[PDB]
């Protein structure tokens, strides 16, 4: 993973259950074998992206020493005989012969969804790529040390089908951080960037409500234009000043 | 379709516009105004061998010495042709005289406009407005005989001459050339004629034209179809002996 | 629109019933010939094991 | 020599000594790397050559000298000055004041500091007096005018296309102080969804090709450039944008006045009396292209020995009038 | 029982194509006894030329099953069924409503059905009434 | 061009006159070329105007063009470019033949606003014939050539047959006498009566005349 | 709301509403009136295959609006109906106020102004 | 996007300017030329009467509305004339009622109010029309423009109808010669017609269908017409 | 706006009757039966009973 | 970087200004050629310029319009709709892959700006946004005196007067003026513009000056 899964903290509510349901089947499939009940099988991740979605999707993976692997789910929209059963098969053969892996298939409302009103208009095509799916999950087929991970910008979009157990089991939130959330995250975005011992970390909190990980990221970058602007090599309170309350006004 | 309220970039509505294509659409209507006499032509139309004349209006008295003439649609005119009367008959009672030619046709050019569920201080309510124009012609004490041209948008032109129709480019351009300050009553009426002639594409006849004019002599008078007859017979032979 | 007639239907199967009206119609029948008359058409009409 | 194309059937040895140029999508064969210097040869077989395309291997022996590689009709100094080109005072004053001056006075635009119009582009029905009034304004200056069909350009073999738009080009710079006038620009296309949709390749080619043509070394002074287009929303965005096209010009309809004048034109051919009038078979017209008033002169002909008699009355004109323009029904 | 529900341009632009061989035959060879059968119940996105002589040349007109005639329909099938002696048919029939042919097939096969549920090779009027009620209500679906 | 439904109007006109004429038939079928492939449409366009300067004099019968005959407004967003440029082919070609008979054209179609205006070209395409359902003399010739191939009973009138009409096409004629036919023949017998033509008349029009609206009211 | 466009020129300067209206008179009856010069004589057509009715319940074609004054049509039924009523109260308040029996002219400009009337302003069609 | 603000007279922009605004505008400019200027003691309207048709004859277009009152049109004429009609109405109620004769800002105000009742229905419209109202009150010589937009000013000089800007550019710089002559007209007429001439680059100046209309203090209201320019070429 | 959400419809199809009308009558086909015989002794009316 | 407000103020222009200055590959991808009617295509073309732009490095993918692939809907109708999605999304995908890095920069345009997103704020992504507001009076005169600059003139222009008079004039329009102001001073017989050219340029139309006697006699 781009990241591990300790260095996103502020996020630690999501990384604690996504840890114990993926992780430890992948590491330990005999716990769920010698207890006799079934190891997970999907995993979804909703709430707009970039609210360190996509940090938690890649730290996951790193932890695991496991390949994460990205589906544009469009491309799964061949339009010949058997390509579109194909391509699925494919990543389900692969993820068992190079496991531990995620197969990351981004958005399910361009193989899935709930359509117009799921009538032929051409979401037919849309039809055979979501049976598919739903066909080597309900069926002898299993997931056991391939992981499918679905993504969607809000989950009330998505077949009920896919809403059931035995498709997905676990089914993750991604709100808005916690005031405590926003400050463990903001001391270790500021950390690894260089500063004077005249930065205040505690006056950044206090001005920042609603922040995610892509916000503060911004404070850091913003504060930077102001201090290449100020004629130095390491971000200061004059910077960082500036830059939160220009975030804070760009938004809610 | 389109809205009371929905203008062209150039202030004019839609609708305001459309009217004025189907008054171009009409019968021919000249006009031609001297200081002797303002004589009016139309064609009056036979729809078939079995439509019976003077039935089909195209000539009309507002008053004794005010006539108009029409273009476009008759039914459509009608109402613009009864506002008219009213209009003369109570300037009439209330002043014990005669109204004046541009008075009479603002009168008719104010309620011409409307339409809309609009009001503001005019009572508006029409669906469309009028799809017809109207050439008024009166002769009034101070101003002597002249001749003002109606449009249904709610706008008034004076004018000296004018012709509408279909026939409008030839007669329009004719009646620049012929026109001059004043020439005799009956010159004029075999001049109309003669223009009429060469705007139809077909056979000139007094089946499908009435003439009539205004004198200070006996005011408003239909110079009926035997007597234009003799004239367009006379028309044959001053034609013929110039080509 | 209105119209008169000496016998028609109207509401659903009005094709059926104008058909056979037609037919049996006469202008000697009674009120106990017309019932009977009525209670053919209307049979033929409805599809049943019995009409109540 | 036409090769577009150039198997030698395995004429073997080795290095080298096989020489074989395929230009075709199943094997593609490489010389590359600059400089082989031979006296006359590739390799043998009665192809000595470098297709239509080359991958290096500058060209021994004409591969590239086809026969029709040109097809397209010039007319310098046209016939046409005045034909459909009645009523159309709009359009005819936009063209005298983009091309015709300067071309007449190329040292006044110098001076000024402005450019006169790079490329026209002109939309509306289509022929019908567009074609005509292009003529018309270039027979006036003494201006080549170069007629393409855009239909021609669709040949279906490789770059066969690319060949035809540069000869075409080189043309225009030779006889400089005239018109290219492309009829159809949909035919070598402009955007489409259908790049994807597994054909069309070919057409995409010519092109690319094109536009490099001409914005890249075409002097655009007097040496005009007209484009005539369907549907005026289908533009590439390369064709699009200002530096070669600046001028966008209305078809402009025949007036009452000008349909008259169109009449006695065509009418001269025909046997008729000459007696009537044109105006008044105008007055009953509405608003036609130059096409429907042709198609008027030769219907009342039609009308004139069905009623008949050999001279066409005025009132064939007008029965000819009613029939085509029903009929027409757009 | 081959439904499609016609089509504006996947079997209008295929009987085009059709039409032209028809057309020919006509011509110099003039064969007939050559035979096309079409069947369609709807021509509200099918096109009128094909029902025109020259390709289809008489027009006949399905009748609508009646309650006598379901009765026999379903009396030659239960022939091959054995069943229980004092049956009786126009019953079943009668209790029947709407139900065209491959309906009455279905009545056999699952008054069979409930016979075989019970293990029995006989099977009464009452299975039979019950097997035609489970019939009406497939017809009534979508 | 020659509008109404073939088989009766389109159809028949056009096999009629190449006959008087002594000219070469030929029947294309405009929608078949509608070939799914970017390309193809074009060359095929070629291929028929190829054969005609070849083979004249010739009647050009191109059927139904109206899916290569479009010519849409867009070739983005669901437009598709093969379709437009196999019309522009077919026009090109069409404006470049001209003749004083060597070849006419016989067109069919039932929409000209899918057509370009110059694939019309006013001053090639004068004459606009069409089919219309025909009158009470037209329809006396039609019903008094069929029943001189019929043995009949002399109760049947061509009279009588004309007034309970209402205007239909001839194909609906035709149609009658073979339904008519199927009846006598299966009562076993030859004679065609009165009561036989007015039965099969009556049924192929209630067949035909599926929508109604009440014009009388 | 429905006080306006229901009735409005195109650019091409037909009226929607009349041009549909000119339809329904082609598709109805039949009447024509031939004039003597001492008669009028109207006949009428009324067309029915149906034979199941009697002239007595279906309304007559020639509907007296007064003695010596006739009206006959073509169209719809419902509409003729409402026309036929203003005609009635045009003759009778004519012979009241002018104290003349009617004048046979004057009664078509009544029922003519109708027509002219919901056309030319909306809250009627 | 067009059909929002257009035929709409409800909605509004983040700019405030409607379709139908700025098409008010364009209407104003298709009327002809008519130019303003006024001292402190006098104000003068000099107006191009040109004729729209070849036959057609001259008729005033400058139309006095009362003794201390009147205005000249630019723009569309239906929508000057109900305007035009609800003044002398209103010019009316004030004389008898209260026995109030108008400033110009007063009738203005009014004006705004009247086109703003008929931009909160559909069935109503705004105008397409500007004025150039001249009076003479206690408060000295006035000179306003009207625009439908509702934009009220009191101006010492202006123009409205087409070439606006030949105009402005004079009558911006002549400004402080003009306001400083009182009593005296023909100084402050002449200048309106050589004002006027530079509105006018390709579009004929008549000497004999010229109309100057002015108000003031020494002068009641006159319309010079035919002759009585002369001496102000 | 909500001068163009009117439905426009009680108005003329080019069928010779209005929209809504043809329309309407198909609800009527769509519901109970009544039938209508005249006698020389009476009038008898039958309709049969909806649900 | 993320570019807003309307095209023709001189965005176009400046992207490739900053391209020749630092020394990067300008590479113009229009939105709606990525936006095939086929399975996946666009997707393929948004990661084969990614590509290419690390080889080619510096770069700027510049991609004129984005209203076009900006559309992504939130319903669950995103079925239809899958193509124009995707392409957004793969950018965003790609370019939050790095940060440590500015060796390719893209610069997107939009006629305005509809949608914002955490996506559409994070550096790495599109953090700045840069607003083009219409420009003003002071502003056009200046742009207007470069158009002019390459004209030759009589220094009689009086730059101030047309710079208040146009009203929320962007670059593009005011070049074609320029050139209009030339053609009219060749009409006159000037061989170099002089103010009142530039006047007349303003008088003929642009929705707010306009000349005719009508409605007025």
């Amino acid at each position: 993973g781009e990241i591990t899964f300790d260095g996103i903290g502020g996020l630690t509510e999501q990384i604690r259950e996504l840890r114990e349901v993926i992780e430890l089947p992948l590491k330990n499939p005999e716990i769920f074998q010698r207890v006799g009940i079934k190891p997970p099988k999907g995993v979804l991740l909703y709430g707009p992206p970039g609210t360190g979605k996509t940090l938690l999707a890649k730290a996951v993976a790193a932890t695991i020493g496991a390949n994460f692997i990205f589906s544009p789910a469009s491309g799964i929209v061949d339009k010949y005989i058997g390509e579109s059963a194909r391509i699925i098969r494919e990543m389900f053969a692969y993820a068992k012969e190079h496991e531990p892996c995620i197969i990351f298939m981004d958005e399910v409302d361009a193989i899935g969804g709930r359509r117009f009103s799921e009538g032929t208009s051409a979401d037919r095509e849309i039809q055979r790529t979501l049976m598919e799916l739903l066909t080597q999950m309900d069926g002898f087929d299993n997931l056991g040390q391939t992981k499918i991970i679905m993504a969607t910008n809000r989950p009330d979009t998505l077949d009920p089908a896919l809403l059931r157990p035995g498709r997905l089991d676990r089914k993750v939130e991604i709100p808005l951080p916690n005031e405590a959330g926003r400050l463990e995250i903001f001391k270790i975005h500021t950390a690894k960037v260089k500063k004077t011992g005249e930065f205040d970390f505690e006056a950044a909190v206090k001005m920042s409500d609603g922040f995610n990980g892509a916000d503060i990221r911004n404070c850091a970058t913003e504060a930077g234009f102001f201090a290449i602007r100020d004629d130095r090599d390491h971000i200061n309170p004059d910077d960082l000043m500036k830059a939160v309350r220009k975030v804070a006004e760009v938004k809610k | 379709d389109r809205g009371v309220s929905t203008f062209s970039p150039e202030g004019r509505l839609f609708q305001v516009e459309y009217s004025l294509e189907a008054i171009k659409l009409g019968s021919t209507a000249i006009g031609i105004a001297t200081k002797e006499g303002v004589v009016l032509g139309v064609e009056k139309r036979a729809t078939s061998p079995l439509l019976e004349s003077d039935s089909i209006e195209k000539i009309v008295e507002i008053d004794r010495h005010i006539g108009c003439a029409m273009s476009g649609l008759t039914a459509d005119a009608r109402s613009m042709i009864e506002h008219a009367r009213t209009a003369a008959v109570t300037h009439n009672l209330y002043y014990d005289e005669d109204i004046n030619v541009e008075s009479l046709t603002q009168s008719v050019c104010d309620l011409a406009l409307r339409f809309g569920e609009g009001a503001s201080g005019e009572e508006r309510l029409m669906s469309r407005p009028f799809g017809v124009a109207l050439l008024i012609a009166g002769h009034d004490a101070d101003d002597g005989y002249q001749l003002f041209h109606a449009e249904p948008s709610g706008t008034f032109y004076r004018y000296n001459a004018k012709a509408i129709g279909s026939g409008s480019e030839g007669a329009q351009a004719e009646l620049l050339n012929e026109w001059h300050s004043s020439l005799t009553l009956k010159e004029a009426e075999l001049l109309v004629l003669k223009i009429l002639k060469q705007v139809m594409e077909e056979k000139l006849d007094e089946n499908n034209a009435q003439l009539s004019c205004i004198t200070k002599q006996d005011g408003f008078k239909i110079y009926d179809n035997e007597k234009t007859a003799e004239l367009i017979k006379e028309l044959k032979e001053k034609e013929a002996a110039e080509s | 629109n209105y119209t008169g007639w000496k016998a028609i239907s109207v509401g659903a199967n009005t094709s059926a019933a104008q058909t056979l009206l037609q037919m049996d119609y006469k202008d000697d029948m009674k009120v106990d010939d017309a019932i009977e008359l009525a209670l053919k058409t209307l049979s033929k009409t409805t599809d049943s094991s019995a009409l109540t | 020599h036409p090769l577009q194309v150039a198997r030698c059937t395995k004429i073997i040895k080795g290095e080298d000594a096989k020489y074989v140029i395929n230009l075709k999508q199943i094997a593609k064969f490489v010389v590359g790397l600059g400089e082989r210097v031979s006296p006359t040869d590739i390799e043998e077989g009665m192809r000595v050559g470098v297709d239509r395309s080359k991958y290096n291997i500058e060209l021994p022996l004409p591969p590239r000298i086809d026969p029709s590689v040109t097809m397209m009709t010039v007319e310098e100094k046209p016939d046409v000055t005045y034909s459909d080109v009645g009523g159309c005072k709009d359009q005819i004053e936009k063209l005298r004041e983009v091309v015709e001056l300067p071309l007449l006075s190329p040292e006044r635009f110098a001076t000024l500091g402005i450019d006169p119009p790079k490329g026209i582009l002109l939309y509306g029905p289509p022929g019908t007096g567009k074609t005509l009034c292009a003529r018309a304004v270039a027979n006036r200056t003494d201006a080549t005018f170069i007629r393409v069909i855009g239909s021609e350009l669709v040949q279906k073999y490789v770059g066969e296309g690319a060949r035809m738009v540069r000869e075409l080009f080189e043309m225009a710079r030779t006889k400089k102080a005239c018109i290219i006038f492309f009829d159809e620009i949909d035919a070598v296309g402009g955007a489409r969804f259908d790049d994807g949709a597994g054909g069309d390749n070919e057409v995409q080619r010519t092109m690319l090709e094109l536009i490099t043509q001409l914005d890249g070394f075409d002097p655009r002074g007097n040496i005009k450039v007209m484009f005539a287009t369907n549907r005026p929303n289908t533009l590439d965005p390369a064709l699009l944008r200002p530096g070669r096209i600046d001028r966008k010009v209305e078809f402009s309809l025949p007036d009452l006045e000008g349909r008259a004048n169109i009449f006695r034109i065509h009418s001269k051919s025909m046997s008729v009396e000459r007696g009537i009038r044109w105006e008044l078979i105008s007055r009953l017209c509405p608003n036609s292209t130059g096409a429907e008033l042709r198609s008027v002169c030769t219907e009342a002909g039609m009308f004139a020995i069905r009623a008949r008699r050999k001279v066409a009355t005025e009132k064939d004109f007008l029965k000819a009038v009613d029939k085509v323009i029903s009929g027409y029904k757009k | 029982s081959t439904r499609v529900e016609g089509s504006g341009g996947g079997d209008s632009e295929v009987q085009r194509t059709m039409l032209e061989l028809l057309n020919q035959l006509d011509g110099f060879e003039t064969s007939k006894n050559i035979k096309i059968i079409m069947a369609t119940n709807r021509l509200d996105i099918l096109d009128p030329a094909l029902l025109r002589p020259g390709r289809i040349d008489r027009k006949i007109e399905f009748p609508p099953p009646s309650v006598a005639a379901r009765a026999e329909i379903l009396r030659i099938h239960s022939r091959k069924m054995n069943l229980t002696r004092g049956i009786n048919l126009r019953k079943v029939a009668e209790k029947m409503n709407g139900c065209s042919g491959a309906d009455v097939k279905g009545v056999c096969t699952e008054a069979g059905m409930y016979a075989l549920r019970e293990r029995r090779i006989h099977v009464t009027q009452e299975d039979f009434e019950l097997a035609v009620g489970k019939v009406m209500n497939k017809n009534q679906e979508t | 061009i020659l509008y109404g439904a073939p088989g009766t109007g389109k159809t028949l006109l056009a096999k009629a006159v190449a006959n008087q004429t002594s000219a070469t038939f030929l029947r294309i079928v405009g929608s078949e070329l509608i070939q799914k492939y970017l390309g193809d449409g074009p060359r095929l366009c070629r291929q028929i105007f190829k054969v005609a300067g070849e083979n004249a004099p010739s009647i050009v019968f191109i059927d139904e063009i109206d899916a290569i005959g479009t010519k849409r407004y867009d070739s983005n967003s669901g437009g598709e470019r093969e379709i437009q440029r196999t019309m522009l082919e077919l026009l090109n070609q069409l404006d470049g033949f001209d003749d004083r008979g060597d070849v006419k054209v016989i067109m069919a179609t039932n929409k000209i606003e899918t057509l370009d205006p110059a694939l019309i070209r006013p001053g090639r395409i004068d004459r606009k014939i069409l089919f219309e359902n025909p009158d009470l003399s037209t329809k006396k010739k039609i019903l008094g050539i069929h029943t001189s191939k019929m043995n009949l009973s002399e109760d049947v009138n061509l009279e009588t047959l004309v007034t309970t009409k209402d205007d239909l096409s001839g194909a609906d004629i035709q149609a009658m006498c073979t339904e008519a036919g199927l009846l006598a023949l299966r009562e076993r017998r030859m004679q065609v009566t009165a009561e036989d033509f007015k039965q099969a008349k009556e049924r192929v029009m209630k067949n035909k005349v599926e929508e109604n609206l009440e014009g009388l009211y | 709301g429905y006080d306006r466009a229901l009735s409005i020129f195109s650019p091409d300067g037909h009226i929607f509403q009349v041009e549909y209206a000119l339809e329904a008179v082609k598709r109805g009856t039949c009447a024509v009136g031939v004039k003597g010069k001492n008669c009028v004589v109207l006949g009428c057509e009324r067309r029915s295959t149906l034979k199941l009715q009697d002239t007595r319940i279906t309304p007559s074609k020639v509907s007296k609006i007064d003695s010596h004054v006739v009206l006959s049509f073509s169209g719809l039924n419902a509409d003729s109906r409402i026309l036929i009523e203003k005609a009635r109260v045009e003759a009778q308040s004519h012979r009241l106020t002018l104290e003349d029996p009617v004048t046979v002219e004057y009664l078509t400009r009544y029922v003519a102004g109708v027509q002219q009337r919901y056309t030319q302003s909306g809250g009627v069609r | 996007f067009r059909n929002n603000y257009d035929g709409d007279t409800v909605t509004f922009s983040p700019t405030g300017r409607l379709f139908q605004v700025e098409y008010a505008l364009e209407a104003i400019k298709q009327g002809s030329v008519t130019v303003g200027l006024r001292s402190n003691t006098h104000a003068v309207l000099v107006a191009l009467k040109r004729n729209a048709d070849e036959l057609s004859s001259y008729q005033k277009k400058i139309i006095k509305c009362d003794e201390h009152m009147g205005l000249s049109l630019a723009g569309l004429a239906p929508d000057a004339r109900v305007l035009s009609n609800y003044l002398r109405q209103q010019c009316n109620y004030s004389s008898l009622v209260f026995n109030r004769k108008l400033a110009v800002e007063r009738a203005g105000h009014l004006l705004c109010d009247k086109a703003q009742k008929n931009t909160q229905s559909y069935g109503g419209r705004p105008y397409g029309v500007g004025l150039l109202i001249i009076g003479y009150d206690k408060s000295g010589a006035h000179l306003l423009e009207f625009q439908p937009s509702g934009n009220v000013t009191e101006l010492y000089g202006t123009a409205i109808g087409a070439r606006s800007q030949g105009a402005k550019t004079y009558l911006e710089r002549t400004l402080d010669t003009f306001i400083k002559i009182d009593g005296n007209p023909d100084e402050l007429i002449k200048a309106g017609v050589e004002a006027i001439s530079q509105s006018l680059r390709d579009e004929s100046l008549t000497v004999d269908n010229l109309s100057i209309a002015i108000v003031g203090k020494d002068t009641p209201f006159t319309i010079y017409d035919g002759e009585a320019v002369a001496k102000y070429i | 706006g909500s001068r163009r959400y009117d439905s426009r419809t009680t108005i003329f199809s080019p069928e010779g009757r209005l929209y809504q009308v043809e329309y309407a009558l198909e609800s009527i086909s769509h519901a109970g039966t009544a039938i209508g015989i005249m006698a020389s002794d009476g009038i008898v009316l039958a309709a049969e009973r909806k649900v | 970087a993320l570019m807003y407000g309307p095209p023709g103020t001189g965005k176009t222009l400046l992207a490739r200004a900053c391209a020749a200055q630092t020394n990067a590959t300008f590479l113009k991808l229009a939105a709606p050629q990525l936006v095939q009617m086929y399975i996946g295509e666009g997707a393929k073309l948004v990661r084969d310029a990614f590509a290419l732009a690390k080889e080619k490095a510096p770069t700027i993918i510049f991609i004129d319009e984005l209203d076009a692939i900006g559309t992504k809907r939130f319903d669950s109708e995103k079925s239809g709709d899958r193509e124009v999605q995707r392409t957004m999304l793969e950018l965003l995908n790609q370019l939050d892959g790095f940060s440590s890095d500015d060796r390719v920069k893209v610069l997107a345009a939009t006629n305005r700006v509809d949608v914002l997103d955490p996506a559409l704020l994070r550096s790495g992504r599109l953090d700045r946004k840069i607003e083009f507001p219409l420009p003003s009076e002071d502003s056009r005169a200046q742009i207007l005196q470069i158009h002019s600059r390459k004209m030759t003139t009589d220094d009689d222009i009086n730059w101030q007067e047309l710079a208040r008079s146009t009203d929320e004039f962007n670059g593009a329009q005011l070049k074609a003026v320029t050139v209009e102001a030339g053609m009219i001073a060749l009409r006159n017989g000037q061989s170099s513009v002089k103010h009142e050219d530039f006047v007349e340029g303003i008088s003929e139309v642009q929705a707010r000056k306009s000349k005719s006697v009508s409605f007025y006699a």
